[PDB]
RNA sequence: GCUAAACCUAGCCCCAAACCCCCACCUUACUACCACAACUUAGCCAAACCAUUUACAUAAAGUAUAGGCGAUAGAAAUUGAUGGCGCAAUAGAUAUAGUACCGCAAGGGAAAGACAAGCAUAAUAUAGCAAGGACUAACCCCUAUACCUUCUGCAUAAUGAAUUAACUAGAAAUAACUUUGCAAGGAGAGCCAAAGCUAAGACCCCCGAAACCAGACGAGCUACCUAAGAACAGCUAAAAGAGCACACCCGUCUAUGUAGCAAAAUAGUGGGAAGAUUUAUAGGUAGAGGCGACAAACCUACCGAGCCUGGUGAUAGCUGGUUGUCCAAGAUAGA
RNA sequence: UCAUAUAGAAGAACUAAUGUUAGUAUAAGUAACAUGAAAACAUUCUCCUCCGCAUAAGCCUGCGUCAGAUCUGACAAUUAACAGCCCAAUAUCUACAAUCAACCAACAAGUUAUUACCCUCACUGUCAACCCAACCAGGCAUGCUCAUAAGGAAAGGUUAAAAAAAGUAAAAGGAACUCGGCAAAUCUUACCCCGCCUGUUUACCAAAAACAUCACCUCUAGCAUCACCAGUAUUAGAGGCACCGCCUCCUUAAAUAGGCUCCACGAGGGUUCAGCUGUCUCUUACUUUUAACCAGUGAAAUUGACCUGCCCGUGAGGCGGGCAUAACACAGCAAGACGAAGACCCUAUGGAGCUUUAAUUUAUUAAUGCAAAACCUGCAUUAAAAAUUUCGGUUGGGGCGACCUCGGAGCAGAACCCAACCUCCGAGGCUAAGACUUCACCAGUCAAAGCGAAGAUCCAAUAACUUGACCAACGGAACAAGUUACCCUAGGGCAAUCCUAU
C-alpha cells in the first residue's frame, strides 16, 4: 500500500527479492542446477598505466596563462590531422592519409561503440 | 413556447395557432366555432347557423394568442383580394 | 482466462497423464454446466477405441494378448491392456476377460458367418443375427463412440446389402456398413447399477456436489 | 470483525494493478493517460 | 484561451510540416480532394429543384447520402461500393410504433476473376451489384482502372488498380513472355489508363504507407565529413592553383 | 491582561496577438544480453404519466417545412463580412499541490503566508423571556406568554439556531408605462408605419432525493472453482462423513461491553475436530453480470442490485431558505 | 469629472437554509487512561503467560551511539556456506499406489541413447520493539520448546460510602422464582412433535421444523478435438420427493399445559422423575474492578436565551390566582424538563421491482415459407425469450360495492345563485337589429324585420355536398393490469339504543 517510494531489491517476496538486481552488471549466465558460469572477457580489466617519472600532478599552479575557450571541430582536427598531408601530395584514392571507410574490421569501432571509457 | 431558441437565440411562435386564428392588424383575432363540421344532421337550423359564424376573441384570448405568436405575424399585409381587408381597421372606437 | 485445456498430448503411450479438472467452467471462466467440481486427484489412461488398428508396417489380422483389467477412474467400465507384436495398448475390456486370455482383431469378412469369441472385434457384417456387441462405429475407420458404458449390451438386429441395422442399448436401432468393426459382448464390470454410494461424502469424491441455482 | 480486507501481497499488487497490467488493454492505458494529465506522480501501482 | 488554426483544419496543417510536406503534389492533390461516392443505397433526386405537392411551389431539392459502415473484412474484396446499413426502422411502418433497431448486409459471394494486365486468376469476395458493374464495364481490369478510388472503396481494389497501371506505364515484358505480339495487344487496349510512372507508384496508397515509402525513399548513411572537408581543400588548393 | 485582531503581494481570471514544444524504462515499468495485434452517442431531461417525438456574423426568419399537426423542432435561394467600471489568501486556478492524506483500484483531494466570541482583572443574595416606567437608590414597586418557518390563530403545537468572524440565494423576452430624437415617416441596408418609429429606463432566486444511461475499477474481504502444498496430540476403537477430547475451525445460551479493547470484541458455557474438515500460496468468474448445500446470501465495513468518473447545476406539483430604511392601498363567490 | 458631490455601473447589504470554512465556548477540569516492591541503580524479591525462538508473508530503519528536547539532527549499521536468481537440442521412454510397506483387507485409483560445451561464484535478501485493523483484550501459515533455559507486570497514592460488575461462603426449605429450572450446583430417568443420519445457511438480532443428503421416480438427449468430455443410455443434463420395511382416563392439593410403525442422531421444540443449588421464601458477609479524595493527561453527544420553585385553573418553571423564597459547593436518585434511534397510517400523475390471460414490439434468437448465388443474404408468418411502459376519481373505519355526462322535483317557503355517498325518477330553408346563459372559457339559448318555400381538437375515406366509431373515467392521454411482509426517496400525521342510583 505504499506506492511513492522508490521500488528496488529489498521489498517483495523471495522471488522478487532475487530476481531484482541493484544496477550491477553481469559478468556471466546461470547454467543448469542455479550454477554460475563466470566469463573472463565480461569483467572489465582495468587498464592502469606507469606513474612513474610523471611531471604532472592533479592540481595546476596560479602562474599559468589564460586562453581562450576554441573546442575541437572536426575542420580544426582535419586542418592539422590529414590536410598538410594532401598538399604536399597535391603538387604531384583516400585511404592512404588515414581514412577508414568502414568499420567492421577494427577493434575500436567509432559507430557504433564497441568499446568504453 | 420558446422564448430562446437553441440555435439562433430567438423567440420562436407556437405553430398551432396560426392554424386556427386570424389576427386583424389592430388587435382583434377570428376563429371558427368549434363544432361546426361535424354531427350536423341531428343540430337544429339555428345551431347550424350560430356554428358557421366568425367569432371573435376576448381580451385574455386575445393577449394569450399575441404571446404565443412573434412580431411577423403582427405586420400590416397588404393582399390583393383579402376578403377581410377592410377588417384591419377599428372606426369610431369610444374608449 | 488464459485456460489452455489439459487435452494437448499428441503422440500416443499408455503411461497415465495429468488430469485437470474443470469445475463446470470453460474457457472463459463461467460456469457452464452446474454441478461439477472437487473430488479425488485422477490421472488419464489414452484409452484407444480403434481396436483394429495394425502396427507400423504391418496388416492382416493380429492377435494380442491381455496382461491385467485394472479399475480405471475415468470410465465406468474396466480398462485392459493388451500386448501385441511390438505395442501396449488400453482398451476396453469385456465383462469375463481375465489376465492372460488372447483376443482377435480382424477386418477379413469371411465367406459366412465365424463365430466369434466373446472378447473378439469383428466387422458388423461377420458376425451373425442375434449376437451382442460393444464398441460400435458409426462409420468405419473412425473410432469406437457408441456402446462403451458400463454393463451395456447391443445386439446386432439384421444384415442387408452392404450395411447392418444394430440396437442400441437405449431401445432404438441405426444402420452402419458392414465393414464397421465393433466387439462382441458385453461391457465389463456388469451390475455397476447396484452400487449404493452410501453417503453425500461419496458423491463429492466422484467429482458431483451440490448446486443450487441452474438458472 | 471486519475492517482487515486488505492481506497485503506483493505479488497480487504488482500483477492486478501494475504498469503492464494496465498497458495490456485500451483501457489500461487511459488510466495511465487520465493520471498523466491529472499531474501524479504515481502513475501505476 | 484560443487556437491560431480551427480543429479541422489541423490535418491540412499537418500536410505541410514534416515527413508529410516533401510527398510529390500529386499524391497530395489526390489526397485531399474529397468526392460523393455515386448513390448506392438510395434514389438520387434527379433534378436540383422540384415542385411539391402539399402547397405547390417550387422548391429546392438535395440529395443527402445515407451513410455506410464498411466492415475491414471488405478491405481484402471488392464490394463494388455496397456495405452495411445500421439505422432504425418503425416496427409496422407506422410512425406510431416502437422505433426498432436494423442492420441491413449485402449479400456476399466468393468467385475468380481473371486480370489480363496481371495475366492472373484472383479469389474474391464480392456481391451482385460488383458483377452488373463488371458486366457494364467490359472486364474485371477496365472495372478496376476506370472506376475513382472513392467508388471502389477496397484497398484491395486500389492495390489492384496499382499493379495495373504500373504494368502499363514501365511497358514491362513480364506480361506475357515468349509473345510479344499478346503483349502489344493487351497493353494498347488499355492504352488510355496509360499515366507515368511517378504518378504510377503512389496511386492508392494511404497516407501511412505514403510517409513509410517516402522515409524509405530518403533515408540515408550520412556521408563522412573526410569526404567533404576533402572536397573542399581540394576545391581551395586548386583555386589557389589557377591564380 | 491573554487569546487574538489587522496588513500586501505570491499569484490567478477574461481577452488580443501568435499555430505549441550520460544510464534506465511495456518482464513485477524505470531491469545491459535469445526462436497474437486497430478500423450509429443510450439515457437523465419536456410533453406536467408515457409509448412516435424532445435543441448541441448580420438579414431573409423563427418564414417555408416537420410534428401523439401536442410539447417542440426548423432550412435554403439571396445578402454581406496588447488590454481590463477582473480577484487580492474562505477570492482568484483545486494549487505553496494534483503534493500531504483517504482508497486495493478507477479515483477523491486539502490547509496555509504577511483588544470579535472566550476568559482574567472582579463568584453570588428572595422574584421568575431578565426589559421597560422609573427612582436619591443596583435590587426591591407596576407592566410584561422568546425569535424564524409551517398549520385557520397556535402559551413551545411542531421545525431550526451554542456563539463570533468570513462566504452564502431575482439572470431575460412579449406587450405596456416614463423620458428623449425625428415625425407621414422612423432606423447607420434587412424592420415597422391608418402617429408612428428609433434609444434608454423597469421585470422573472438558492440548497436537497431515491433514481436513469454510458464508460472505466474491483474476487488481497466474502461465494465458488482451479494448480501445486500443509495441519490434524492423547485415549477408545480398527479401513468409520466412528465415540471422548487438545491444536484448529465454528459461534448454542448467558453476562460484560454499547463512542466499547472491537464500526460485532471479552469471560464462561458450547458444536465439529481423518473429514461434505481446516488452511497458507498464485490464477479464474465482473454488475441485470458473477457466485449461491435459496437467506434476496455474498461480491473490500452501508447490496431487492457494487464502486468511481461523465451526461449532471439530473428532475422534484415535496421540505427548507431568500439579506438596507420609511410610507401607502391591500383577504376566503365559483368552473 | 471634480481633486465628499453629480452621474454611470454591480459578485451591491444575512438575528435564522440539522448552511460551509475557521476561532472559542458549554457538558467539564467531568467520562476515561497509566508505573509490581525495596535499593547500594550493580542488584534482590513477589507473581504471571497456549507463551516464546525461527522461517515465511508483510513493513522498510520504526527505543544502536552522540548532541540538542520532553521528540529533532548527525553518525553508525544487516558481510554467504542459509534463501532467491536456473537448465542446449532431438527421439526414446515413463502399466502396478501411499499408508513403518511386509502380512491380510480395500477404493475415492494416487528420465534415459546421440549431438554441442573442457568455462567458475557473479548478483540480490540478511536491521528492529515490525504486519492487517485510523491509535487496539481483535486477525495472522508453518517448524520446534509443553511449561518453559524464553518472555513479561494484573495495584499512579489513599479510603474502604451508595448503585453497578466478577467471584467465594451461607442457617431451615429446595423450584414455592419465572414466560420457561435462564444463571448456578449437580448428575440420573422417562416420554412426545419435527427432521432419517454427519453436514450447510441469513460476515453484523433468526443455526431451525429451512437447504443439502444417500434411496426412489419423472423429463430430455444416438453423440467429437475449449466446458459436459479426450466422456457415449448401467452415460450426460434438468426436475420432484427423502433411505430402508408398511400402500398408492393418567399426571398435580389444584392442569387452557404434557400423554403409515420405523432403530440411530439433534446446542431443534414440549413434558416429566430424582437430585442439586441464593432462582426464590429473604436476603447477608468478604474480596477484586468500578467507586469517592489527592496528583498528572484530558474527550463527546447535547446547548435559542435563562436571574431555571410548589398547588389549583386556563389552554405550564415562564399565563392567571394563591403559597414559598438569603447565596454556594460535594455525593446520590430518576418523578418532570413531550429529556436526548426504530416503527405504524396517508400523499406524490416520485423511484425500483415481481407476476401476468395489462398495452405495445420482434429488434435478437429458433422453426418454417418465399426469392438470392451444396451456405449465406432479404421479406413474411408462427413461437419462446426478453425489452419499454402504466396502476383515474368520491368513499364503512382505509377495504368490499356503487357511481362518474345531461335533465326534473324539497333543502334553496317570496329576483338570481347555493352542497351532498342528502332526499325520489329517465335520456344518449337562407340571412339578420337586438339580447339571455348553467357564476370562467368552450359550448348553449330566443329573436323583430328582410329574402325564398309552404361529446371538443387531431387523424384517416373522401372531388364534394362534408363523415363516423371510440373518446360514457362523458373538457376527451391514440394504444397500459394484479401487487410489494424485501421495498427505497420527498413529505404530512350533556347518547337515539343503553349501564347504574333516587
Ligand atoms: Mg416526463
Ligand atoms: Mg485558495
Ligand atoms: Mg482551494
Ligand atoms: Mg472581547
Ligand atoms: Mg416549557
Ligand atoms: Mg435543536
Ligand atoms: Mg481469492
Ligand atoms: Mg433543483
Ligand atoms: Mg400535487
Ligand atoms: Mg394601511
Ligand atoms: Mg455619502
Ligand atoms: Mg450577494
Ligand atoms: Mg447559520
Ligand atoms: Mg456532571
Ligand atoms: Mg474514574
Ligand atoms: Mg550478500
Ligand atoms: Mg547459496
Ligand atoms: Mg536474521
Ligand atoms: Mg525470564
Ligand atoms: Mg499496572
Ligand atoms: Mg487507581
Ligand atoms: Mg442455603
Ligand atoms: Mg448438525
Ligand atoms: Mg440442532
Ligand atoms: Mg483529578
Ligand atoms: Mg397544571
Ligand atoms: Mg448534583
Ligand atoms: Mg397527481
Ligand atoms: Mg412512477
Ligand atoms: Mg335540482
Ligand atoms: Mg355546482
Ligand atoms: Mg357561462
Ligand atoms: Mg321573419
Ligand atoms: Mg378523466
Ligand atoms: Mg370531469
Amino acid at each position: 500500500a505504499d506506492r511513492m517510494s522508490k521500488w528496488t531489491s529489498k521489498r517483495g517476496p523471495r522471488s522478487f527479492r532475487g530476481r531484482k538486481g541493484r544496477g550491477a552488471k553481469g559478468i556471466g549466465f546461470l547454467t543448469s542446477g542455479w550454477r554460475f558460469v563466470q566469463i573472463k572477457e565480461m569483467v572489465p580489466e582495468f587498464v592502469v598505466p606507469d606513474l612513474t617519472g610523471f611531471k604532472l600532478k592533479p592540481y595546476v599552479s596560479y602562474l599559468a596563462p589564460e586562453s581562450e575557450e576554441t573546442p575541437l571541430t572536426a575542420a580544426q582536427l582535419f586542418s592539422e590531422a590529414v590536410a598538410p598531408a594532401i598538399e604536399k601530395d597535391f603538387k604531384d584514392n583516400l585511404e592512404k592519409y588515414g581514412f577508414e571507410p568502414t568499420q567492421e574490421g577494427k577493434l575500436f569501432q567509432l559507430y557504433p561503440r564497441n568499446f568504453l571509457r | 413556447l420558446t422564448y430562446f431558441s437553441a440555435r439562433k437565440g430567438k423567440r420562436k411562435t407556437v405553430k398551432a395557432v396560426i392554424d386556427r386564428f386570424l389576427r386583424l392588424h389592430c388587435g382583434l383575432w377570428v376563429r371558427r366555432k368549434a363544432g361546426y363540421k361535424k354531427k350536423l344532421w341531428k343540430k337544429t337550423p339555428a345551431r347550424k347557423k350560430r356554428l358557421r359564424e366568425f367569432v371573435f376573441c376576448n381580451k385574455t384570448q386575445s393577449k394569450l394568442l399575441d404571446k404565443m405568436t412573434t412580431s411577423f405575424w403582427k405586420r400590416r399585409n397588404w393582399y390583393v383580394d383579402d376578403p377581410y381587408q377592410k377588417y384591419h381597421d377599428r372606426t369610431n372606437l369610444k374608449v | 482466462a488464459n485456460f489452455v485445456s489439459w487435452k494437448s498430448r499428441t503422440k500416443y503411450t499408455i503411461t497415465p497423464v495429468k488430469m485437470r479438472k474443470s469445475g463446470g467452467r470453460d474457457h472463459t471462466g463461467r460456469i457452464r454446466v452446474h454441478g461439477i467440481g472437487g473430488g479425488h486427484k485422477q490421472r488419464y489412461r489414452m484409452i484407444d477405441f480403434l481396436r483394429f488398428r495394425p502396427e507400423e508396417t504391418k496388416s492382416g489380422p493380429f492377435e494380442e494378448k491381455v496382461i491385467q483389467v485394472r479399475y480405471d477412474p475415468c470410465r465406468s467400465a474396466d480398462i485392459a491392456l493388451v500386448a501385441g507384436g511390438s505395442r501396449k495398448r488400453w482398451i476396453i475390456a469385456t465383462e469375463n476377460m481375465q489376465a492372460g486370455d488372447t483376443i482377435l482383431n480382424s477386418n477379413h469378412i469371411g465367406r459366412m458367418a465365424v463365430a466369434a469369441r466373446e472378447g473378439d472385434a469383428h466387422p458388423l457384417g461377420a458376425l451373425p443375427v442375434g449376437t451382442l456387441i460393444n464398441n460400435v462405429e458409426s462409420e468405419p475407420g473412425r473410432g469406437a463412440q457408441y456402446i462403451r458404458a458400463a454393463g451395456t449390451c447391443g445386439v446386432l438386429l439384421r444384415k442387408v446389402n452392404g450395411t447392418a441395422i444394430i440396437q442400441l442399448p437405449s431401445k432404438r436401432q441405426m444402420q452402419v456398413l458392414e465393414t464397421c468393426v465393433a466387439t462382441v459382448g458385453r461391457v465389463s464390470n456388469v451390475d455397476h447399477n447396484k452400487r449404493v454410494i452410501g453417503k453425500a461424502g461419496r458423491n463429492r469424491w466422484l467429482g458431483k456436489r451440490p448446486n443450487s441455482g441452474r438458472w | 470483525a471486519r475492517g482487515n480486507e486488505y492481506q497485503p501481497s506483493n505479488i497480487k499488487r504488482k500483477n492486478k494493478h501494475g504498469w503492464v497490467r494496465r498497458l495490456s488493454t485500451p483501457a489500461g492505458v487511459q488510466v495511465i493517460l487520465r493520471r498523466m494529465l491529472k499531474g501524479r506522480k504515481s502513475l501505476s501501482h | 484561451p484560443l487556437h491560431k488554426y480551427p480543429v479541422w483544419l489541423w490535418k491540412r496543417l499537418q500536410l505541410r510540416e514534416g515527413i508529410c510536406s516533401r510527398l510529390p503534389g500529386h499524391y497530395l492533390r489526390s489526397l485531399e480532394e474529397e468526392r460523393t461516392p455515386t448513390p448506392v443505397h438510395y434514389r438520387p433526386h434527379g433534378a436540383k429543384f422540384k415542385i411539391n405537392p402539399k402547397n405547390g411551389q417550387r422548391e429546392r431539392v438535395e440529395d443527402v447520402p445515407i451513410p455506410i459502415y464498411f466492415p475491414p473484412e471488405s478491405q481484402r474484396g471488392l464490394w463494388g461500393g455496397e456495405g452495411w446499413i445500421l439505422g432504425q426502422i418503425y416496427a409496422n411502418n407506422d410512425k406510431l410504433s416502437k422505433r426498432l433497431k436494423k442492420v441491413w448486409k449485402p449479400q456476399l459471394f466468393e468467385r475468380e476473376f481473371y486480370s489480363e494486365i496481371l495475366d492472373k486468376k484472383f479469389t474474391v469476395t464480392v456481391t451482385m451489384r460488383t458483377l452488373d458493374l463488371i458486366d457494364e464495364a467490359y472486364g474485371l481490369d477496365f472495372y478496376i482502372l476506370k472506376t475513382p478510388k472513392e467508388d471502389l472503396c477496397s484497398k484491395f481494389g486500389m492495390d489492384l488498380k496499382r499493379g495495373m497501371l504500373l504494368r502499363l506505364a514501365r511497358q514491362d515484358p513480364q506480361l506475357h513472355p515468349e509473345d510479344p505480339e499478346r503483349r502489344a495487344a493487351i497493353y494498347d487496349k488499355y492504352k488510355e489508363f496509360a499515366i507515368p510512372e511517378e504518378e504510377a507508384e503512389w496511386v492508392g496508397l494511404t497516407l501511412e504507407e505514403a510517409i513509410e515509402k517516402q522515409r524509405l525513399l530518403e533515408e540515408k548513411d550520412p556521408v563522412p565529413l573526410f569526404k567533404i572537408y576533402v572536397a573542399e581543400l581540394i576545391q581551395q588548393l586548386q583555386q589557389q592553383a589557377l591564380s
